[PDB]
Formats: structure tokens, sequence, C-alpha cells
């Protein structure tokens, strides 16, 4: 076994997912009220979404000690953070396409390498505010913070490694994994940017801004029957083997 | 391994004071609402008590250094978003682990079963889980006061001088850092504590949306949600 550290993690970010299993967490439900001329694209989008989820489902599991915790929990931890994780990754990628009586709202949201989402489209989908919140509160505000890959993958692990998730067979078994991360991060700020009065907090203060956005993106996803609600634990379960 | 300025301690002092100053609604107000010697009863009390809670939360927010430096536009913006999230910190403080219930300002214990009856059965299982988690947290009144303050100058959408607030907040955020740095050996665990606390922020965001959905799933059940509350939480 290895030590859960920023170091091992960064060696996992680069790790490529194994698109071997087709798991639809997201899909256009027959009972969806999404216009017909947009089922192809919205469906196509879900499919991208799905890869990424399985991609984090296999990253989560390759985290130092994560695989040790009791699976039931393991499921619940993931089941409880994918949206947040999914969205956070988008905000990261989006940082590039950031345009940063002088400034206007950003127009691009990078979903995956290459492919991007234009503002006016989200505007056509009635998700322009949430789109806007993702690029401002997250991508932009991060750029400003100059957060780097070490801080970014740390936050990630922190996001996933949440003890407050309801139903945890053994909450403290997660609290340890989190607390370790709280440390690794604090020193990293110390070591690599000690001139920063309150960076540790400014990074951890993205976590709420993120929770809210994710919480909102669920409403929208649900209004459109897009989420495989009742069937996600399973894929999570299933895939975790 | 430093201490704190005078401002800081004057604030901490100040905040610890206002906190007890407002934990409960006045004896008359409390007396007026609790008058009385059918699903509208638990409902009336819970809703009526909430209107008092919010009021207290609002006044406390104004007794905050830097608050009056905000545009009326923003002030109602910050207050409007914090109203429901601080009310969360405050239900934690009156939670009793022995009975797994919440204790209202009139010394009455409300169980998961009471919240059922009043039709708030949706908001309770999660609200009570947050309490159990805040319990084992074991925080002192400084934390709680500082935390509260922070939540209020937490970046909110609709903000005019966003950058301003961020610092008005950087202060409280900073004071909390220090106070934790003294209360224990400025050792490793010193961050671990600072983190778990800042983590309360994100959980408080999830319980905030639930409060709103409850207001919604209540207007929809055609059940008069006090105008005061309907207004402050932007309940359509
Ligand atoms: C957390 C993310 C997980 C995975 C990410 C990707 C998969 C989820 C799908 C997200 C779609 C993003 C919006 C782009 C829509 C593109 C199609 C378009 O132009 O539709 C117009 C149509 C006009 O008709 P309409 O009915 O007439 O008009 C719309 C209502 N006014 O609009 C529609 O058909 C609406 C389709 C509903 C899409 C789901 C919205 C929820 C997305 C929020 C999640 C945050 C990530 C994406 C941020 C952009
Ligand atoms: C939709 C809305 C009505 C729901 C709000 C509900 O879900 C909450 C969060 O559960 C509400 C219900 C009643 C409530 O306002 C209170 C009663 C008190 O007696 C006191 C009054 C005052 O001392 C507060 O500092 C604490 C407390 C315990 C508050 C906390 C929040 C409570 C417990």
């Amino acid at each position: 076994v290895q030590e859960l550290s920023i170091e091992r993690l960064l060696e996992m970010e680069s790790l490529v997912a194994d698109p071997s299993e087709e798991f639809q967490f997201l899909r256009v439900g027959p009972d969806s009220n999404v216009p017909p001329k947009f089922r192809a694209p919205v469906s196509s989008l879900c499919q991208i979404g799905n890869k990424q989820i399985a991609a984090l489902v296999v990253w989560a599991r390759d985290i130092p000690h994560f695989s040790q915790l009791e699976m039931e929990d393991q499921i619940l931890l993931i089941k409880g953070s994918w949206n947040e994780l999914l969205l956070f990754a988008i905000a990261w990628r989006s940082m590039e396409f950031l345009t940063e009586r002088t400034t206007s709202p950003p127009q691009l949201m990078c979903l995956m390498p290459g492919m991007t989402l234009h503002r006016n489209s989200a505007l056509q989908a009635g998700v322009g505010q949430i789109f806007d919140r993702v690029l401002s509160e997250l991508s932009l505000k991060m750029r400003t913070l100059r957060v780097d890959q070490a801080e970014y993958v740390a936050l990630k692990a922190i996001i996933l490694l949440n003890p407050d998730v309801k139903g945890l067979k053994n909450r403290q078994e997660v609290e340890v994994l989190r607390e370790k991360m709280f440390l690794c991060l604090d020193e990293y700020c110390r070591r690599s940017r000690s001139s920063e009065e309150g960076r540790f907090a400014a990074l951890l203060l993205r976590l709420p801004a993120l929770r809210s956005i994710s919480l909102k993106s669920f409403e929208h996803l649900f209004f459109f029957h897009l989420v495989a609600d009742t069937s996600i634990a399973g894929y999570i379960r299933d895939a975790l083997r | 391994v430093p201490p704190l300025t005078a401002n800081q301690k004057s604030l901490i002092a100040r905040l610890v004071w206002y906190q007890e100053g407002y934990e409960q609604p006045s004896e008359e107000d409390l007396k007026r609402v609790t008058q009385t010697w059918d699903s509208d009863m638990p409902f009336r009390q819970i809703t009526e008590m909430t209107i008092l809670t919010v009021q207290l939360i609002v006044e406390f927010a104004k007794g905050l250094p830097g608050f009056a430096k905000i545009s009326q536009s923003d002030q109602i913006t910050l207050l409007k978003a914090c109203s429901s999230e601080v009310m969360m910190l405050r239900v934690a403080r009156r939670y009793d682990a022995a009975t797994d219930s919440v204790l209202f300002a009139n010394n009455q214990a409300y169980t998961r079963d009471n919240y059922r009856k009043a039709g708030m059965a949706y908001v309770i299982e999660d609200l009570l889980h947050f309490c159990r988690c805040m319990y084992s947290m074991m925080m002192d009144n400084v934390h709680y006061a500082l935390l509260t303050a922070i939540v209020i100058f937490s970046d909110r959408p609709g903000l005019e001088q966003p950058l301003l607030v961020e610092e008005i907040q950087r202060y409280y955020l900073n004071t909390l850092r220090v106070y934790i740095l003294n209360q224990n050996s400025a050792s490793p665990r010193c961050a671990v504590i600072f983190g778990k606390i800042l983590g309360i922020l994100t959980e408080i965001r999830t319980l905030g949306m639930q409060n709103s959905n409850m207001c919604i799933s209540l207007k929809l059940k055609n059940r008069k949600l006090p105008p005061f509350l309907e207004e402050i939480w932007d309940v359509a």
C-alpha cells in the first residue's frame, strides 16, 4: 500500500480511464420532456458525461485506502460526489478558454479535451445562470487564485472523501482519510506559497460554491429525467468490482 | 505562534456577546407566540418560531463590523442568502443527542415525529444528521460566532462589490485561523480543525436548498408560509 499524498494523486490524474464498461448514469429517459430536435445532442452529451463518471469511479477507487473502506460506504461516497467532481473538472478545464468598461461574461465551457460548450447554447437550454456560476465562482475565481494541479487534485480527494455523507457504516474511517488530506494541503500551501495569507481557506471556500452549483444542476437534470436516479448505486456498485 | 490584535479580541468578545444576546427571542416575543393552554399546531409553532429566528439572525448580522459598509442592495443580498444557512448553525446548538430532538426556545423538544405531523417530514432526517455531525464536532462559542460571521460575508450571486465582502470575510476567516492556532499547539491538527470547520460551509449549502424546497413543497400544498419568510427566501 502507498501513502495518500498529493504525490500519489497527481500520478492518478494522468491515469487514463478504461472505457470498457458502458454505464449510463445519464441518459435521455423515454419519459423526458426534452424537445425532439435536441435529443440527439442532449443524448450525445450524456454519453460524454457517462465516460467521465466511470472515469472518476475508477479514480476514486484507486485512491490510497479508499478501496479498503467498506464498499457500501465506498458506493455512497462516490454516489455522493460525482456531480461535484464532474463539475469541478469542467471548471478546471474551462480555465484555459477563460478570456480574463473592459470585461464581459465568458462564452466557453470546456466539457472534454477539444469539445466545448458555448454560452448561448446553455442560454437556449435555460441553464445560463448555472453555466455562468460555473465559470465565475469556479473557473474564473480559481484562475485568480492561481490554483495549481497539486491544490486541484487535493481538493478533489477532499470532495470525494466526505464523512458527512449520510449512511456511512463507519464515518470515522473516512474522517481519517479526509484529515490526512487537510494536512497534506496545508503544508503544500506553506511550502509552495507561504506568502499567501489565507490560501488554505480560499481553496476550501470553493467547496461550498461548488456544492451549490452541483445542487442546482441536479434540479435541472431531474426536471428532464436525465439522471438514472434509482440505478446509479448499482453501476457504482457493479463497476467497483 | 502569535496571539491576536485588540480589534480581533474586541470582535471575538463582541461576537460572543451578541451571540448570547440573540440566541433566543425576547421573553415577550417568546411569550406572545407561545400563548396557549389538528396539523396546524406544530405547523404554527415551527413556522412562527422560525420568523423569530430569522429576525434575530438579521439583527445579529447588522451588529457585524463592516456590514454597514455594504450597499443596501448587497446587504439584502447577503442577508437573504445567509438567513437560512445560519438558522442551520442555530438549530445545531439546540440539538440534544440524548433524545435526538431539537429544543425550541420555549424549552420544548421537537422530535422527527413532530416535524412529520407538521408536514416538515422532508426537512428533518437530514437536519438531524447535520446535528449529530455538529455534535461530535464539539465546537466552542467562539468558533460558532466566528463561523456565523463568515457565512454572512460568504460570496453570494447578485453581489455589487463582491471583492469587498471577500475581505470583510477574510478578516473573520483570519481571526478564526489565529484563535484555533492558540487554543491548541500550533501543530499539525491545527489545520485539520480549521478545515472540518470550513467544511460546515458546504453542508450548510445543501440544507439551505432543502429549506427552500420545503418552502416550495409547502406553498404547493397550499399552506400559508408566513409572507415574511416567503419574501426573505425568494420562495416564488
Ligand atoms: C453535471 C453535468 C453532468 C454531465 C454533463 C453533460 C450531460 C448533461 C446535459 C447538459 C446539457 C447542457 C446544455 C446544452 C444544451 C444543448 C442543446 C440546445 O441547444 O437545446 C435547446 C433546447 C431548447 O428547448 P427548450 O425546452 O425550449 O427551452 C429550454 C427551457 N427554456 O433546450 C433543451 O432541449 C434543454 C435540454 C436540457 C439539458 C439539461 C440541462 C441541465 C444541465 C445543467 C448541468 C450543468 C452542466 C452543463 C452546463 C451547461
Ligand atoms: C420552512 C421553515 C419554517 C422551516 C425551518 C425548520 O426546518 C427548522 C430549521 O427546523 C426550524 C423550525 C423552528 C426553528 O426556527 C427554531 C425554533 C426555536 O424555538 C429556536 C428559536 C431561536 O432560539 C433559534 O436561535 C434556535 C431555534 C431552536 C430555531 C432554529 C431553527 C428551527 C428548529
